[PDB]
């Protein structure tokens, strides 16, 4: 009777909506803004917590805080407030008691994060049922194929999950924390080295916009590094310009070379190829011909070409490789969650309120993955 | 042996001397003063612009500009004047005869170092030169090769961890809150107290008040309560005129902005939190050693009680088992220069110079390949 | 308008808005 | 107390008193005390010894003037107490001070002791039921009826710029300089001495101020105007004689924008406005340029708006909208905003009660403001 609610809990942007809808109707950034300046006049903006488009409109006034980092919830009160705002009147006007929830968690996350998320979604919101899911299965559901390897690169994490004919290899899952937010932080550092400083929390969101707009992945790193580059100019919100120069392309290369930021982790291409290669041999070809991209961080200009080149370098010689990707990558996971939640069999995958009241966290560990 | 000059161009104060010496030969504020009045006839013995102590003595009529702001040279003509005064007037040495080991803060603009090298090689025609990170030199001065240097001067406060001589560029943390910001906050709170200081000349008076009277409170709230309930902390200072002005709680509110940037309006971490974050960015194995070798540097770390406050704050933040040891040598104000002199007195450093031949071959950009 | 007619220093015969030309 | 609050905009040059109900300040007069010029001991001379308000204007030639407030700071507290008592006179407001609560106005970033002593005077000498001290920059936006803007209050004594976004004030972005109307009057006196005209007396400070108010304009291109032959506008003194002001007409107010001509170490009105805008957070800056509100008497200079627009244009980023909202009532905008604020029921929760001041002591008036 009550349509389940699908909440893709992105680290950068959270996407809430109803199951069965074509696109996530209620998308907004996953941060909480608080007014740092002092209120003097009557009739000022009300409330000391700003979430959603109100925060975006008055972004300069507020100081931003991110409840989620690298797929793990750090400030749990802020995450609780965020999910409460998802049920608010502004977005998705409902009552949390009536609607089962479909929350998405990054793979290989700590068990404590999942336990606390379930506790919040069963105690603070007295939902009838809950079901945690990974991004990869939902992306495959959205694209409509049971077979493939999902490389999802979000704001906090980037993970490769191979699933063959609906069977997931838990040991072949690969994950690194170098993701889009780390690219934005590296870009902030490089912009400081250029001359422009963005130390403010609000100005970090300007740096993120610069990352979204003026940044690309050169097909070959060192040739572009050697050659002089024209200084493309970007317009800041106030009106002043900035000449970016090499930081246009030296920033996203962090995704392929984590050692740029001093982290000794595999690159995104290495993540993909090792995720394929850890699986059984007989599936590898079928995995190489079915690669599904997701996450906003794979929208860099030239990401497809550089990823194809890197995988071709690392993959066995003469093996068919096609890198598929949905036309709208940001909403793919939520659309998948909606397609999953509409299934009758989803009722069998629930964690009912009685089940969580009886078994507790163990039940959440039994029915999740 | 031709001694190489060492010129620490601080944001506020320029120091200069010869390699191998114990202390800088010349130590003068890095200011360029210009006369304020234009229309009226000018007297007999006058200069178009004054530099260093000459500007400081005559600051009553002059208007002062700092060439370096937040560790970035914004006025290159003024900085060229400062270097000319340093070499010809103060040191009294031909720049073309000796190499020069300049200093710069970490994470500065690349164009800053490039223009520094270009000015040194073209205008002054030095036979060679080098640019060194201030924190590395200050660690050299302390006789250590492992530790975390929190060097805080007039313009910037930068934290650099080093382990066994191997720097860790990804754990360096820079803050624009240092010195000048504290002087401006002291101006503001003084204005609330009643004494209004607005002109650039009065900035020197407020800076002198900060140097003489201000101190770091071990416990901020307790000292605030003591100031409110008693006048024991009130201390009197004499202006150059002769006016006596009493400073109360403002003695320990000006340096408190080091540990609470929210007073200055910046949503940044304090120096204790910056140091702790820089330590935590390092690998787990070396962190203990850094906790045992925290080194304070720069002139702004000369407040009384800053070592105890930093030790308390880091001990609160850090795990209980680890032993914290803030090293605050008495001569730390010059520690950035002294290590530089050591770095210029080493025999192995003759290969680290940027010779003029290499500068002509590769241009200014070689500074990014050689120095750091 | 006339409610401020009696005050001495009300500067009239001037525009109330000095602004740059609009751009589309 | 349910009685009508009394709003007293405390100008350095001109104070404006009235009741909160009124749309305009019904009472307003210069902020100075006029004493007899000679030390009167004989009879038949100007009696009373204390001439305030239009009385001082009636016999202005014979009086020595003394302003209590300088740079928005009270200097002679006895004179300020006399001024405030005169506000509660038969001439002005014809009322007892004990009946009505009071709303003061004070310049930003002023000494704490000034506000403390003002509260002590208003609570001890006058048995006022309550008190509240506001900044004029906050009140200008109340008067204009908008929630956001950059208020550039250039009064007689102090010129300060304050940005507010959606009712949130930026305390660290506030800019303040002491070059204001009185300093322009002093520079006009110097330039008129250069014309050959002497105004040595303190009373003659009033007529050179009148000359400033009457014939002084800000030229968009001062060099071209100086090169161009001036019309030498004629001005009538109170006694009857005429004076040709000459090029000084455009030279005195120019120091507001470029004080360094006279060696003053000050930012300048356009400089403080632009730096107050730029010190704020970046995302707000465009909106702060789109809402600039003028206030104070010094903004009433002829051609002031055009020159300020030109300076802000050449200092602001290119192709950025600027709107210098200069209402015609900008001289009394601060009082009108104070009246609008005091009319609100929320004002009931803002002023400090007399018992609250007696119990909590001084710090109450510091803490209830923010
Ligand atoms: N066109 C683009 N170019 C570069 N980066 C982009 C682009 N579009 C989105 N992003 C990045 O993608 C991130 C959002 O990823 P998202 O898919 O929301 O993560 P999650 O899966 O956690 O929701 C943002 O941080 C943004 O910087
Ligand atoms: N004894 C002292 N007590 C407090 N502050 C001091 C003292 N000595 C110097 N300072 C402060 O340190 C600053 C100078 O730091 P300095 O070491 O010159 O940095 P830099 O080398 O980057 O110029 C000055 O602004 C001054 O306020
Ligand atoms: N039309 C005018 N032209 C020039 N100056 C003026 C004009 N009208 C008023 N003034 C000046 O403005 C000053 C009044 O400022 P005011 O608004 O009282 O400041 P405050 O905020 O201190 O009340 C007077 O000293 C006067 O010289
Ligand atoms: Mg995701
Ligand atoms: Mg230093
Ligand atoms: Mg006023």
């Amino acid at each position: 009777a009550n349509q389940p609610v699908v909440i893709d809990n992105g680290s950068g942007v959270i996407k809430a909506g109803f199951a069965g809808d074509q696109i996530p109707k209620y998308c907004f950034p996953n941060y909480v803004g608080r007014p740092k300046h002092v209120r003097v006049m009557a009739g000022a903006l009300e409330g000391d917590i700003f979430i959603g488009p109100k925060a975006e409109e008055h972004r300069g006034l507020l100081s931003i805080r991110y409840p989620m980092e690298h797929g793990i919830v750090k400030d749990w009160n802020d995450m609780e407030r965020i999910w409460q705002y998802v049920y608010s009147k502004d977005q998705l006007q409902t009552f949390s008691e009536e609607h089962p929830v479909l929350l998405t968690e990054a793979p290989l996350n700590p068990r404590k994060n999942r336990e606390r998320a379930a506790e919040v979604f069963f105690e603070t919101f007295n939902v009838p049922a809950l079901f945690i899911s990974m991004q990869a299965v939902l992306s495959l559901y959205a694209t409509g194929r049971t077979t493939g390897v999902v490389l999802d690169s979000g704001d906090g994490v980037t993970h490769a999950v191979p699933i063959y004919e609906g069977f997931a290899m838990p040991h072949s899952i690969m994950r690194i924390d170098i993701a889009g937010r780390d690219v934005s932080r590296f870009l902030r550092l490089y912009l400081r080295k250029e001359g422009y400083d963005f130390h403010s929390s609000s100005e970090f969101e300007i740096v993120k916009a610069i990352k979204e707009r003026a940044c690309y992945l050169s097909i070959n790193p060192q040739k572009d590094e050697t050659l002089e580059t024209e200084k493309a100019q970007y317009y800041l919100p106030d009106g002043s310009t900035i000449e970016i120069g090499p930081s246009r392309f030296r920033a996203p290369e962090l995704l392929f070379r984590p050692d740029l930021i001093g982290e000794e982790s595999e690159g995104i291409h290495e993540v993909l190829v090792f995720a394929i290669q850890k699986s059984d041999m007989d599936l590898r070809r079928t995995l190489f011909s079915n690669i599904v991209l997701s996450g906003g961080s794979t929208l860099f200009k030239g990401f497809g070409d550089r990823l194809l080149s890197e995988v071709k370098k690392l993959a066995p010689k003469d093996v068919k490789i096609r890198i598929s990707a949905p036309q709208e990558r940001l909403y793919s996971t939520w659309i998948g969650g909606s397609i999953l939640a509409s299934l009758d069999t989803f009722k069998k995958m629930w964690v009912s309120k009685k089940e969580y009241e009886e078994d507790g966290a163990r039940s959440i560990h039994r029915k999740t993955f | 042996d031709i001694a190489a000059l060492v010129v620490d161009n601080g944001s506020g104060m320029c120091k200069a001397g010869f390699a191998g010496d114990d202390a800088p030969r010349a130590v003068f504020p890095s200011i360029v003063g210009r006369p304020r009045h234009q229309g009226v006839m000018v007297g007999m013995g006058q200069k178009d612009s004054y530099v260093g102590d000459e500007a400081q003595s005559k600051r009553g009529i002059l208007t002062l500009k700092y060439p370096i702001e937040h560790g970035i040279v914004t006025n290159w003509d003024d900085m060229e004047k400062i270097w000319h005064h340093t070499f010809y007037n103060e040191l009294r040495v031909a720049p073309e005869e000796h190499p020069v080991l300049l200093t710069e803060a970490p994470l500065n603009p690349k164009a800053n170092r490039e223009k520094m090298t270009q000015i040194m090689f073209e205008t002054f025609n030095t036979p060679a030169m080098y640019v060194a990170i201030q924190a590395v030199l200050s660690l050299y001065a302390s006789g250590r090769t492992t530790g975390i240097v929190m060097d805080s001067g007039d313009g910037v406060t930068h934290t650099v961890p080093i382990y066994e001589g191997y720097a860790l560029p990804h754990a360096i943390l820079r803050l624009d809150l240092a010195g000048r910001d504290l002087t401006d906050y002291l101006m503001k709170i003084l204005t609330e107290r009643g004494y209004s200081f607005t002109t650039t000349a009065e900035r020197e008076i407020v800076r002198d008040i900060k140097e003489k009277l201000c101190y770091v409170a071990l416990d901020f709230e307790q000292e605030m309560a003591t100031a409110a309930s008693s006048s024991s902390l009130e201390k009197s200072y004499e202006l150059p005129d002769g006016q006596v002005i009493t400073i109360g709680n403002e003695r320990f509110r000006c340096p408190e902005a080091l540990f609470q940037p929210s007073f200055l309006g910046m949503e940044s971490c304090g120096i204790h939190e910056t140091t702790f974050n820089s330590i935590m960015k390092c690998d787990v194995d070396i962190r203990k050693d850094l906790y045992a070798n925290t080194v304070l540097s720069g002139g702004t770390t000369m407040y009384p009680g800053i070592a105890d406050r930093m030790q308390k704050e880091i001990t609160a933040l850090a795990p209980s088992t680890m032993k914290i040891k803030i090293i605050a040598p008495p001569e730390r104000k010059y520690s950035v220069w002294i290590g530089g002199s050591i770095l210029a007195s080493l025999s192995t450093f003759q290969q680290m110079w940027i010779s003029k031949q290499e500068y002509d071959e590769s241009g200014p950009s070689i500074v990014h390949r050689k120095c750091f | 308008d006339p409610k401020y007619a009696d005050l001495p220093g009300i500067a009239r015969n001037e525009p109330d808005v000095y602004e740059t030309s609009d751009l589309p």
